[PDB]
């Protein structure tokens, strides 16, 4: 992915999230969690949907065409029939391969793109009271109990609240 | 003391392989297909009016065979040609026949309008045992057969008008009597000759003695021949021999009707798109089953399958 | 003590909306019109050497129907057929009409050269009272109608070369008399017959008699038939009963030229592309107008606009 | 759009920015202000320019052609004939579709590019005087004058002049 | 004190120019050409069966042309037919010669099965010096020129079945005297006929009489018409005059066999892809060397150069 | 590029660099070096050659088909099997056109991503030890010899016995 998020920096993914496309994971002093995060799981969804959409609900009507097989042998004018439907359908059988081939590589990256959104709102959240260790995790340098990470995940975090408690640990 | 968040994606147990363009094969969580494969193997019945020919083709239905006498007047959104279709009616020729099957299809109706004869001089009904109707011997319902009369086939001279507003469809022929002896006997002049025109057309077309191989116990034959006569025109038949008259004309009309080959059973179901291996679904983008089609279809294409991505790559986890 | 410095992009107040993979209506600031939707109405009187058929038909032209006789050995890059054009000659039929309107049309020139034909036996330069060239009878200006001298008809015989390094397209055809007496009368023999040849095509027309629809009062039809003789080949004509003489042949060239059935105004301006709605500009990728183009033109697509997204996203403030 | 900058992690667009496609707005002891970048919002303009000209200079010369109306009714030949066109006329809609669709996705893309490649590009010439309020602002944390905000906008910036006065204010 | 890490990509002195959706000129450090603009000026001889003409038509070869003798029972997957070839038979036209010249190159194959016809009343094995076998007057190997047999021309009527399960291509003629002296001097009859039908279908034509200009010596010319005849069905061929007999039929069959007019050399390579230009590498997705192509050939693309990036972009280095 | 770093905060290219498409350069108390990186180096060639193998290993076969040039004047056939022709080629040529031109638009940001995960990758690594200079240069302040630099370009680098020294030196 051009992200380096998913199969990049962040090593694999999660079975165990059965109710989000991301979310975070911790190891406080109460223990470790998980919770899917709605507002980034719903984006990739709500895109996807629509990309999807753009390529269903679409179909045109044909009735009276041209004839396309045939039981005896005439010569120019049949083959000319053949010809053009002949020319017709490898035209849209590339135009599906490549339909699938653009689409999905675009999918791919999105979902790459949207992970990658949700590791940048969250560092920017904790500003200078974590430090990013290179696999998708946030060392928060300050004690940080169930309620406060529920305030992370929801965007309330108040980084000042922390910020000395923070700096000590990280400059010490 | 200190506290770790991690943030991650989910990953699926059997994901789905799909195709981008720096992979022919890549896993992803999930994916759609948009290659409608299969058919139910069944033409619904509906949106569409279908007909089914049973055992008559259009064109003998258009001619009047016998047994395709239960399609006058019949219309369609679709005709069905079944393989197994046959002819029991005079041994026929139709030059373009291909044409004719093509307009009358596209037409949508066999709405037939006799129009009054005024064959002078000739006898009229002729008939074959090659085109039994019932234990006599009939010929095309929609065609009449003209003879000699009293020693004599007069220089047939007939005009019919086209006073209505919508084109008429006149379907003619001419006889190729097996010999001499049955062109004289017949007609008593020894070459025949029909001429159908119009005031924009005007088609001439000789008729010729040989023998051809026996068909239902003729050797003769018929060629057949159609014009289109437009409101304000008139249509003049002039023959002195071998003409197969016409007995009125067919409505023509325009509209999405059309023709299909195909045995597929006719069920009653609801399915907007209609092909030779039966009805199929139109809510994928393309279609492997037939090129052949009637109806909204997505297109058809040689990809027997096309995955089209709708989640994340699937990571799983060693 | 601090400053604060934020960063930011611009927005403005009636956004474009503009379709993407991800969004079939989405706001961005700024965006183009891809397709051509619209006309002046008229068809400009350049580039291309346009030549209003006015009343007259190309084939008219060709044939040399009296109206049509201004049209003689014109040139064309685009010929332009009107809606009201009308025939107001002699009766005739063309077996395959369209192909002959469509080699001439593409050879863009009307160049006729008069042939020194010697009609040995026969009276020439016939007429009919459908075709009052000016109050008297007449007929197509380069055909020869040819009849009965001195109470016979020859098998007529005439030869003619081409001796030129271009390739000539010879033009003629046959009669259809309305009745017997009228071929033995006009052409002593009771079955006529024309023969065209040179080394590489034969074609023989056989005369076909009958009551026809009168049209500017005649019964009788002309069928009209074309011959191209090659360079080192020659032509052989062969009759012995109602040919139509050809006067000498079209020049035949390859280029751009063609023709449009059209009803549009001709202006004075500058329009690479042409449709039968009129000229219309070819700054755009595609165009709605008409599927019927001449020239430099954007391909006929059936989506009536394509907005081209030309910013980024518009997201205002409140 | 990939980048989340856009439509992103800045919240909203200016109306006043009338002097290009990205900029500044400062507030410091001076005051406040509104300079617009030229170097990027020109570059976003150039990308763009060359996208158009590619789609739109070009059309292609066909004169004598195949009929397409007709007068009276044929069969056959005919149909083939409408097939033709009908069929050419399908596949070029659906080009023209596709083509404003995979451009102007690139296109919301790359003006979301631009305006994150200017926010990087800022933040890398701030270093440690300076951090990402993640609304799309830097709090510079020493006093940063109109000659000083000019400095960062022009990309003249020394970071060593107002470095200790900055780590002071920070760790403090 | 400190330490100074670099990151950095490569570049190359003299990179590659390409085409992107924002530069129809950036430049690469490395693209691969994806299409074929040259060929080999030959024709590999063989994943293909090929089959040079020489100095025959496949039309020729397959009537019998005395020198195309010697591809008598041939096959071939592509037929070439060269610029050069002519013909030294007798003058022939064929109706539709371009459908004959078409089915039997895609049918690939000249067995030509001899059968018992049953010609009595007749003089067989006509000729002319328009068609020398050797020093003798010959004619086409597949054709029986018929013509009269003391003092008479009986009215045939020959009847041949096809009793095998595939299709039989019966290929025969009718004669056009110069002259109704030559007519009646051949077939005794002042005007022939050749009426040849199965269950299926009849063609009877009608010869025609005339001076045509001499083609080796010889005003007359001989049309040639084709019948197929399905597996259960007989052939008829009724004809009292002017008849040009089939002596037997050709095998037909389907396959990928095509024809294909070249001037080019035919080598001992292994190409899997034909052009008119010669042979040329499939390995690339698009061509740009001929539209006509036989076999795993590139889609043809007017572009003669399009370059896909396999590298970076290409930065400099001060 | 959509990520700025190849043509964009990377200034130059290294035309020595000739064993790899990306690399390190470093310039410590025993001296300056270069090596490159396969890692990454790998991960794009790996990309675009599936790319491209996409692309070159297809082409379908025809046989019989329709006649293409002429030696007479036909009229309404001809010009229909000159149409239908020409009509493909057309669409074809179309097809190639686009193909490369988004094939390579793709092949340029891809290649810049790989560049720029790289970075991110080497930034990650050295944590609190170094500072971003802009140019894809990294200071790390703190002693770091060949083994230093080696350890940080195969991924081994040890960020924490270096910290103390980096953090006295990066806030003194
Ligand atoms: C020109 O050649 C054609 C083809 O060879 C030829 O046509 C043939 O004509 C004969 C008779 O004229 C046909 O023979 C009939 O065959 C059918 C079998 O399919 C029989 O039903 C017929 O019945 C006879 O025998 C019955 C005994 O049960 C009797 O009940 C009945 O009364 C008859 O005696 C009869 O045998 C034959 O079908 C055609 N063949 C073809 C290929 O069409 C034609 O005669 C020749 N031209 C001329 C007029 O000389
Ligand atoms: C075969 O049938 C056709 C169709 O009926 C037939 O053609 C018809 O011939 C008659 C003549 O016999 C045509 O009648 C003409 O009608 C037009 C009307 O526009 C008039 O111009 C003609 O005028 C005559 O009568 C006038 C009366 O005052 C005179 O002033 C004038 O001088 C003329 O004498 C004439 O009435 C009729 O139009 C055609 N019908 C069509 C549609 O073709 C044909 O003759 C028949 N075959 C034969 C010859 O037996
Ligand atoms: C209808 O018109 C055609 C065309 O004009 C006409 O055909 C011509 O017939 C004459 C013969 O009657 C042909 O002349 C021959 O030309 C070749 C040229 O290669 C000569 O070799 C032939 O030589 C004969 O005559 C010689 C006298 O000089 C003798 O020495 C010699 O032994 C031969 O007998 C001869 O000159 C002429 O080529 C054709 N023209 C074409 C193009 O066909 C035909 O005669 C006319 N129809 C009728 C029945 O009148
Ligand atoms: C209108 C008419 O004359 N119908 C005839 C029919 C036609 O003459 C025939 O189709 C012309 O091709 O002929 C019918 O007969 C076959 C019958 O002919 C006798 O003459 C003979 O003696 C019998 O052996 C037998 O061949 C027919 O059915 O087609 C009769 C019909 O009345
Ligand atoms: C089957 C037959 O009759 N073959 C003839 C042949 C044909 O009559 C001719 O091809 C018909 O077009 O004619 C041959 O000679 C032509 C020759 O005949 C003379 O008698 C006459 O004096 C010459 O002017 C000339 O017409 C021929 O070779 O074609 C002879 C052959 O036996
Ligand atoms: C449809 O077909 C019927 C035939 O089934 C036509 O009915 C005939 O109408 C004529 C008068 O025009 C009567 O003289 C016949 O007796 C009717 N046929 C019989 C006996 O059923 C009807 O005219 C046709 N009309 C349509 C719907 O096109
Ligand atoms: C749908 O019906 C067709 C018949 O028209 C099936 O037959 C195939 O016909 C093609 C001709 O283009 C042949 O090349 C194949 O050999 C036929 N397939 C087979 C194996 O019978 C076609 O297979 C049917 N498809 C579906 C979805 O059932
Ligand atoms: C965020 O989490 C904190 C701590 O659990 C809680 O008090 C606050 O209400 C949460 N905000 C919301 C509305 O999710
Ligand atoms: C895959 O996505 C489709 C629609 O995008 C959805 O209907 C389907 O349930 C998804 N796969 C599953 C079974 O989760
Ligand atoms: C910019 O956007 C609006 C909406 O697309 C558009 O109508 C206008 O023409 C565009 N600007 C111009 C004139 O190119
Ligand atoms: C028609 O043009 C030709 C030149 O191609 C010329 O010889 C002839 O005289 C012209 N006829 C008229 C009517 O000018
Ligand atoms: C253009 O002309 C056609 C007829 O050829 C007409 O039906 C159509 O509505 C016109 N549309 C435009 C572009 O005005
Ligand atoms: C940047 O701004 C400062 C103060 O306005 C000025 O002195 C300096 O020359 C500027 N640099 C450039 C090249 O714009
Ligand atoms: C590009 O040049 C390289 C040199 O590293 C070569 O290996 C490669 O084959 C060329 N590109 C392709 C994919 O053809
Ligand atoms: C091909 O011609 C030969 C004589 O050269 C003949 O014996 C053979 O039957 C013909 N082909 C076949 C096998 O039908
Ligand atoms: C990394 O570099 C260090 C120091 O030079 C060395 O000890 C270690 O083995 C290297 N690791 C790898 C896998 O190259």
């Amino acid at each position: 992915g051009l992200f380096g998020a998913i199969a990049g920096f962040i090593e694999n993914g999660w079975e165990g999230m059965i109710d989000g496309w991301y979310g975070f994971r911790h190891q406080n002093s109460e223990g470790t969690g998980q919770a899917a995060d709605l507002k980034s799981t719903q984006a990739a969804i709500d895109q996807i949907n629509r990309k999807l959409n753009r390529v269903i609900e679409k179909t045109n009507e044909k009735f009276h065409q041209i004839e396309k097989e045939f039981s005896e042998v005439e010569g120019r004018i049949q083959d000319l029939e053949k010809y053009v439907e002949d020319t017709k359908i490898d035209l849209w059988s590339y135009n599906a391969e490549l339909l699938v081939a653009l689409e999905n590589q675009h999918t791919i990256d999105l979902a790459d793109s949207e992970m990658n959104k949700l590791f940048e709102k969250t560092r920017r959240q904790l500003r200078e009271n974590a430090e990013d260790m290179g696999n998708g995790c946030f060392k928060i340098y300050h004690k940080c109990d169930n309620a406060c990470i529920e305030s992370i995940r929801n965007g309330t975090y108040d980084h000042d609240i922390y910020r000395d408690e923070a700096l000590n640990n990280r400059f010490q | 003391s200190t506290a770790t968040l991690c943030l991650g994606h989910h990953a699926v147990p059997n994901g789905t392989i799909v195709k981008t363009i720096t992979d022919d094969q890549i896993e992803v969580t999930n994916a759609t297909e948009l290659v409608q494969s299969s058919s139910t193997g069944k033409i619904c019945n509906n949106p569409h009016r279908i007909l089914d020919g049973r055992a008559c083709t259009l064109i003998d239905a258009l001619l009047g065979d016998p047994h395709c006498d239960v399609f006058q007047n019949e219309t369609w959104d679709l005709f069905v040609e079944r393989s197994n279709a046959f002819s029991n009616c005079y041994p026929y020729d139709i030059p373009d026949y291909a044409s004719l099957r093509s307009l009358v299809a596209s037409s949508g109706t066999l709405e037939f309008i006799t129009e009054g004869f005024t064959w002078t001089g000739v006898t009229q009904n002729g008939g074959s045992s090659a085109c039994k109707r019932g234990p006599a011997n009939g010929f095309f319902s929609r065609l009449n057969w003209l003879t000699k009369s009293e020693s004599a086939y007069p220089v047939l001279n007939v005009t019919m008008p086209n006073n209505d507003n919508f084109d008429k469809l006149y379907i003619w022929g001419v006889h190729h009597p097996s010999t001499n002896q049955e062109q004289t006997n017949l007609y008593v002049q020894a070459s025949g000759r029909v001429t159908v025109s119009t005031r924009r057309s005007q088609q001439t077309i000789i008729p010729n003695i040989g023998s051809r191989p026996w068909v239902r116990g003729q050797p003769g034959r018929i060629s057949i021949y159609w014009t289109i006569v437009k409101p304000g025109d008139v249509l003049v038949i002039n023959s002195n021999g071998n003409l197969i008259a016409p007995r009125g004309y067919f409505k023509m009309r325009t509209g999405k009707s059309s023709i299909m080959r195909s045995d597929a059973p006719i069920d009653t179901c609801i399915s907007e798109c209609i092909t030779p291996n039966g009805s199929i679904p139109n809510d994928k983008p393309f279609q492997n089953v037939n090129k052949i089609t009637y109806g909204a279809c997505p297109k058809y294409v040689k990809q027997n399958t096309l995955k089209l991505a709708t989640g994340m790559r699937n990571v799983p986890e060693k």
